[PDB]
C-alpha cells in the first residue's frame, strides 16, 4: 500500500509563488530519496531534483537551479516544492516519485498536480444536458451526454451516478477558446434502463469549488 | 676549535631519491588525480604546469640552493641573513609539531589495514563480524538488491566503525577516548622512523632506498592489474576528458597553484637541510628539475592507478564514476579502493602491497619532515646539543607521539581535517609567502644569483631572476588571498562541521608564528642605538 | 548532460503482435536504462530497471534488453490495455534524463461510427444560446471527415472536432463534433443534419432531427 498523496489543482497569476505538497504512506519515509518530475503537456518528463528526508539533503538540477525549493517534514512524512517567478511554460503537470539511492529507479509515483500560471479570472462551467430527441429510433442501445462550456482553467470532472456504472462512456477533451475551455461527455446505456431509472451528471469544478448536477430528460 | 666541520652524503643517488621519497607521498596518489577530474579533467594538466614552471619550480630551486650554499638549519640560516626572521626557523618547528599530530596516524590507519590484511579471508569482505550493523549489504549476497539511505557497505563500515572506530564519538565536541590499537600502530611507525633518523643522514640516506623505490614497483603491479580490469576504460575516460570550460573559472588556477605547492613541498626548510649536507660544487639545477619532474609524473601515472580500478568499479555497478569517488579523502583508499581490492582474484596480495604502498609512500616523507627541524634545531644549538643525536631524536618522537594521541581518539579524523586544512596549511603557506619575500627583497636576489653564480659556476637565467623577483611571492600570495578570502565548508562521514571550527583552526594556526613577531620586537628592543641602526645590523647578514 | 533519443514518436502494432520499443543515449550507459509506463490521465508506472530486470507487480509480457547504448524494450502478447505511452530512463549520470516518448497505438480492424445528433436542450436556451451537437462513437482509425448542414447547406463555421485518445477495452477511437449557434438563429431553421464521411463505408452516414419537438 503505498501511496504518494500529492495537493490538488493551482491556478495562480504570473511572477507569484506556489507550493506543492506530497505526503507519503505505505514505507518507511526516511529510507527513501523524494523526488519531483515535471511534466509538460504534450512533452516528456523532465527531472527537477530530489530532497534527502534525514537531513533535507537537497539535489536539484541545473536547469531548475534557482527555479524550484524543496523541503521535507518528518514530524508527518510530506515532502514540498515551492516555485517562485511563474511564467507560462511552468504550466504542467508536476509528479512526487519515491526512489533509492542505487539503482536510482522512480518505483512510485504521485497522482499528479495541474499547475495553471495565468492572470485569466477562474470562470464556473455551464453545464447544459445533452438530451436525445423524442423523435429517435430507440435500438438496442441510447447514447446520452452532457454538455460543459466556459470554464478556467483546465480544471473540471464529470462523473455519471457516483461512478456506476460507466462501462461506455466517452469523454471527450478539453478545447481551449478566447480564454475559456469547453468540453462534452457521452454514455451507452441500454434501452432497458433509459428513461426507467435515474442517470444523472455531475460536474465538478475544483478551481471554483462548484458542482452542479443535471439529470437527463426526455 | 673543538668541532670543525658538517657531515655529508654516502652517494649522489641516495640523497637524489631522499628529497624525491619526500616529495613523494599520500597527496600525490589520491589528491592529485581527483582534483585533476573535477577540474576540467585532462584539461587540468596545462594550468597544472603552469603554476609549478612559474610558482612551484622557482620555489624549489630557489630553497635548494641556500640550503646547500650556507650548510645551515631551518634557524641558523636566518642568522647569517637577516636575524629578525630567525623566529621563521621556529614557526616550523611548532609547525611540524602539528603536523606529524596527523600525518603519522593516518599510516597507521595503513599499518592497522596491513595487519588485518594476513588473513586468507579480508575482513571487509564479509558482513558477519562483530562491528557491522544490520544495514551491512555485501556480494556475493541475493541479487535484486536495492540501496538504502540508511544501508551501507562492509567496506565502509570496516573503516567507519572498526579501525577509526568513529561512530563512538559525536563530533570534535566528545571525541575521546583513545583507541589502543592504533597507539601500538602509531608506536610502529614512530619506532620504524627512529631507527631510520637517529645515526642521521647515513641511514636516512639508506632506508629511503626501500621506501621510495617500492611505490613505483607496486603501482605499476595496481596498473597491469587495473588495466586488465573490465570497464577500466570509463575511469580513464573520465579522467582525462577536457573540460576547457573549467579553465574560465579563476577557482581552478587557484586549485593547481595550492595544489603544485603542496606536493612539492618548498618553503618549510626540508629541502634546506637536505641540501645542506651536499657538495659545494654540486648542480642544484638537474637535481630539482628531475626530482620534480617525477613527483608530477608519479602522480599522473597514479592517476591511472586510481581511475582503472574506479572505472572497474563504476562497470560493476552502474557508472557515473563521480558517483563512486564523491568522497574526497582517506575513505577513497580505504574504503572503495579496498573494496574494489577485495571483489579480485588474489586479493590478499593485491590489499598488501597496496598497504604496504601506503604506508612507505609516509615514510619517506616523515623521515624528512622531522630531518629538517632536527637539522635546524642542532645546527642553532651546536654542542649544546650533539652530544648523541639518538637522544634529541627520541626526545621529539616521543612528544610527537603524544602530541598524536588527539588524534588517535574515536574522533580522530574530524580533528585530521581540522588541522589539516584550517591550521597547518595556510600557516605553512604565509611562513612561506615570508622566506620568499625575505630572500628575494632583503637578503637580495642578485647576491643569491651571484651566489649561484659561485656555485654552478654561472649566474642564473633571467627567467628565473624573474620569477624569483615577482612571479613566486605573487604566486604565494595569490593562493593565501585565495584560502583567507573564503575558507572552505568542511564535511567528513555525514558530519558537517560546527560554525566554529575555523576559530579552532585559525587559533591553532595563528599560535603557530607568535614567535617572529615577537621575537623582532625582541631584536628591535635588544639591539642598542637607533631603531634603524638595529634594524640595520637586523638586515646586514652576521 | 544525458540526451535520450527515442527516434520513433509512434508506433504501430496490433493485439498479440511483437512489439519492440528502441532507445538511444549519448554516450555508453552500460546496463542502466529504465523502462516506464504511462497510461493516457494516470502517473508514470515502473515497468523494467536496468536494462533487463522487471520490477515487484509487473507481468512476464514485459521485457527488458540491451548494454551500452542501444536498448530495446520487448512485450510479446499486447492487450488492450497495454495501450501508453513508454518512457525509457538512464539512472547512472546527474542529472537524470527522459526520453522522448513512444506513443504505442493498437492497429485493428475498421468499425462503423455509431453517428448520434442532439439538439440543444431548454437550460441552454435560457441563457440565451443553442448549439446543436453530432457525437462519432467507436470508429477506426482517427482520419474521418465530418461535414455539417443546417438546412442542406454545408455549415462550416462554428464546427469544433474533438478526438479521443484510443480505448483501452476494444481499441476504438470516438469523436465530438459541435455546431455552436446563437438563440435567434436557431429559431430560424428546423431540421439539423450532420453527416460523416469515413473508410468503412463510401455512402457517408447521415443523421437528422426537427426543431418542431422533436
Ligand atoms: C590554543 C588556544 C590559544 C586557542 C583558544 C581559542 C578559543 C577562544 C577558541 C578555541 C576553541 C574554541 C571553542 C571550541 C569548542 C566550543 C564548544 C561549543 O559548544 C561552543 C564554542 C566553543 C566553546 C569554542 C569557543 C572558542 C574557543 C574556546
Ligand atoms: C611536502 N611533501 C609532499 C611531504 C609532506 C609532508 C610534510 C611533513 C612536515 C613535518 C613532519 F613532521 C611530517 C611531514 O612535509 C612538508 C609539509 C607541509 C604541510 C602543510 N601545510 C603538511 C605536511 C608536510
Ligand atoms: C541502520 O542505520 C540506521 C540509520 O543509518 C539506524 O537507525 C538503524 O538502527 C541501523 N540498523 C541497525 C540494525 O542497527
Ligand atoms: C528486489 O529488491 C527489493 C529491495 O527493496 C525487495 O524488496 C524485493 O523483494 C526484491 N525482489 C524479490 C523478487 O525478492
Ligand atoms: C588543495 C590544497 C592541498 C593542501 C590543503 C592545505 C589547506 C590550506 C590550503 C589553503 C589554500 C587552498
Ligand atoms: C585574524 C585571526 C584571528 C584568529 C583568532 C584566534
Ligand atoms: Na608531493
Ligand atoms: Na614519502
Amino acid at each position: 500500500e503505498v501511496q504518494l498523496q500529492q495537493s490538488g489543482p493551482e491556478l495562480v497569476k504570473p511572477g507569484a509563488s506556489v507550493k506543492i505538497s506530497c505526503k507519503a504512506s505505505g514505507y518507511t519515509f526516511t529510507d527513501y530519496y523524494m523526488n519531483w518530475v515535471k511534466q509538460s503537456h504534450g512533452k516528456s518528463l523532465e527531472w527537477i531534483g530530489n530532497i534527502n528526508p534525514n537531513n533535507g539533503g537537497t539535489s536539484y538540477n541545473q536547469k531548475f537551479k534557482g527555479k524550484a525549493t524543496l523541503t521535507v517534514d518528518k514530524s508527518s512524512t510530506t515532502a514540498y516544492m515551492e516555485l517562485r517567478s511563474l511564467t507560462s511554460e511552468d504550466s504542467a503537470v508536476y509528479y512526487c516519485t519515491r526512489s533509492p539511492v542505487r539503482p536510482y529507479y522512480f518505483d512510485y509515483w504521485g497522482q499528479g498536480t495541474t499547475l495553471t500560471v495565468s492572470s485569466a479570472k477562474t470562470t464556473p462551467p455551464s453545464v447544459y444536458p445533452l438530451a436525445p430527441g423524442c423523435g429517435d429510433t430507440t435500438g438496442s442501445s441510447v447514447t446520452l451526454g452532457c454538455l460543459v462550456k466556459g470554464y478556467f482553467p483546465e480544471s473540471v470532472t464529470v462523473t455519471w451516478n457516483s461512478g456506476s456504472l460507466s462501462s461506455s462512456v466517452h469523454t471527450f477533451p478539453a478545447l481551449l477558446q478566447s480564454g475559456l475551455y469547453t468540453m462534452s461527455s457521452s454514455v451507452t446505456v441500454p434501452s432497458s434502463t433509459w428513461p426507467s431509472q435515474t442517470v444523472t451528471c455531475s460536474v465538478a469544478h475544483p478551481a471554483s469549488s462548484t458542482t452542479v448536477d443535471k439529470k437527463l430528460e426526455p | 676549535g673543538s668541532q670543525g666541520e658538517r657531515e655529508t652524503w654516502g652517494k649522489k643517488v641516495d640523497f637524489l631519491l631522499s628529497v624525491i621519497g619526500y616529495a613523494v607521498d599520500l597527496g600525490n596518489v589520491w589528491r592529485f588525480p581527483y582534483i585533476c577530474a573535477q577540474n576540467g579533467g585532462g584539461a587540468f594538466l596545462l594550468p597544472y604546469t603552469i603554476m609549478a614552471i612559474f610558482g612551484g619550480i622557482p620555489l624549489f630551486y630557489m630553497e635548494l640552493a641556500l640550503g646547500q650554499y650556507h650548510r645551515n638549519g631551518c634557524i641558523s640560516i636566518w642568522r647569517k641573513i637577516c636575524p629578525i626572521f630567525k623566529g621563521i626557523g621556529y614557526a616550523i618547528c611548532i609547525i611540524a609539531f602539528y603536523i606529524a599530530s596527523y600525518y603519522n596516524t593516518i599510516m597507521a590507519w595503513a599499518l592497522y589495514y596491513l595487519i588485518s590484511s594476513f588473513t586468507d579471508q579480508l575482513p571487509w569482505t564479509s558482513c558477519k563480524n562483530s562491528w557491522n550493523t544490520g544495514n551491512c549489504t555485501n556480494y556475493f549476497s541475493e541479487d535484486n538488491i536495492t540501496w538504502t539511505l540508511h544501508s551501507t557497505s562492509p567496506a565502509e563500515e570496516f573503516y567507519t566503525r572498526h579501525v577509526l572506530q568513529i561512530h563512538r564519538s559525536k563530533g570534535l565536541q566528545d571525541l575521546g577516548g583513545i583507541s589502543w590499537q592504533l597507539a601500538l600502530c602509531i608506536m610502529l611507525i614512530f619506532t620504524v622512523i627512529y631507527f631510520s633518523i637517529w645515526k642521521g643522514v647515513k641511514t636516512s640516506g639508506k632506508v629511503v632506498w626501500v621506501t621510495a623505490t617500492f611505490p613505483y614497483i607496486a603501482l605499476s603491479v595496481l596498473l597491469v592489474r587495473g588495466a586488465t580490469l573490465p570497464g577500466a576504460w570509463r575511469g580513464v575516460l573520465f579522467y582525462l576528458k577536457p573540460n576547457w570550460q573549467k579553465l574560465l573559472e579563476t577557482g581552478v588556477w587557484i586549485d593547481a597553484a595550492a595544489q603544485i605547492f603542496f606536493s612539492l613541498g618548498p618553503g618549510f626548510g626540508v629541502l634546506l637541510a637536505f641540501a645542506s649536507y651536499n657538495k659545494f660544487n654540486n648542480n642544484c639545477y638537474q637535481d630539482a628539475l628531475v626530482t620534480s619532474v617525477v613527483n608530477c609524473m608519479t602522480s599522473f601515472v597514479s592517476g591511472f592507478v586510481i581511475f582503472t580500478v574506479l572505472g572497474y568499479m563504476a562497470e560493476m555497478r552502474n557508472e557515473d564514476v563521480s558517483e563512486v569517488a564523491k568522497d574526497a579523502g582517506p575513505s577513497l583508499l580505504f574504503i572503495t579502493y579496498a573494496e574494489a581490492i577485495a571483489n579480485m582474484p588474489a586479493s590478499t596480495f593485491f590489499a598488501i602491497i597496496f598497504f604496504l604502498m601506503l604506508i612507505t609512500l609516509g615514510l619517506d616523507s616523515s623521515f624528512a619532515g622531522l630531518e629538517g627541524v632536527i637539522t635546524a634545531v642542532l645546527d642553532e644549538f651546536p654542542h649544546v646539543w650533539a652530544k648523541r643525536r639518538e637522544r634529541f631524536v627520541l626526545a621529539v618522537v616521543i612528544t610527537c607521539f603524544f602530541g598524536s594521541l588527539v588524534t588517535l581518539t574515536f574522533g580522530g579524523a574530524y580533528v585530521v581535517k581540522l588541522l589539516e586544512e584550517y591550521a597547518t596549511g595556510p600557516a605553512v603557506l604565509t611562513v612561506a609567502l615570508i622566506e620568499a619575500v625575505a630572500v628575494s627583497w632583503f637578503y637580495g636576489i642578485t647576491q643569491f644569483c651571484r651566489d649561484v653564480k659561485e656555485m654552478l659556476g654561472f649566474s642564473p637565467g633571467w627567467f628565473w631572476r624573474i620569477c624569483w623577483v615577482a612571479i613566486s611571492p605573487l604566486f604565494l600570495l595569490f593562493i593565501i588571498a585565495s584560502f583567507l578570502m573564503s575558507p572552505p565548508q568542511l564535511r567528513l562521514f555525514q558530519y558537517n562541521y560546527p560554525y566554529w571550527s575555523i576559530i579552532l583552526g585559525y587559533a591553532i594556526g595563528t599560535s603557530s608564528f607568535i614567535c617572529i613577531p615577537t621575537y623582532i620586537a625582541y631584536r628591535l628592543i635588544i639591539t642598542p642605538g637607533t631603531f634603524k641602526e638595529r634594524i640595520i645590523k637586523s638586515i646586514t647578514p652576521e | 548532460d544525458i540526451v535520450m533519443t527515442q527516434s520513433h514518436k509512434f508506433m504501430s502494432t496490433s493485439v498479440g503482435d511483437r512489439v519492440s520499443i528502441t532507445c538511444k543515449a549519448s554516450q555508453d550507459v552500460s546496463t542502466a536504462v529504465a523502462w516506464y509506463q504511462q497510461k493516457p490521465g494516470q502517473s508514470p508506472k515502473l515497468l523494467i530497471y536496468s536494462a533487463s530486470y522487471r520490477y515487484t507487480g509487473v507481468p512476464d509480457r514485459f521485457t527488458g534488453s540491451g548494454s551500452g547504448t542501444d536498448f530495446t524494450f520487448t512485450i510479446s502478447s499486447v492487450q488492450a490495455e497495454d495501450l501508453a505511452v513508454y518512457y525509457c530512463q538512464q539512472h547512472y549520470s546527474i542529472p537524470r534524463t527522459f526520453g522522448g516518448g513512444t506513443k504505442l497505438e493498437i492497429k485493428r480492424a475498421d468499425a462503423a461510427p455509431t453517428v448520434s445528433i442532439f439538439p440543444p436542450s431548454s437550460e441552454q436556451l435560457t441563457s440565451g444560446g443553442a448549439s446543436v451537437v453530432c457525437f462519432l462513437n467507436n470508429f477506426y482509425p482517427k482520419d474521418i471527415n465530418v461535414k455539417w448542414k443546417i438546412d442542406g447547406s454545408e455549415r462550416q463555421n462554428g464546427v469544433l472536432n474533438s478526438w479521443t485518445d484510443q480505448d483501452s477495452k476494444d481499441s476504438t477511437y470516438s469523436m465530438s463534433s459541435t455546431l455552436t449557434l446563437t438563440k435567434d438563429e436557431y429559431e430560424r431553421h428546423n431540421s439539423y443534419t450532420c453527416e460523416a464521411t469515413h473508410k468503412t463505408s463510401t455512402s457517408p452516414i447521415v443523421k437528422s432531427f426537427n426543431r418542431n419537438e422533436c
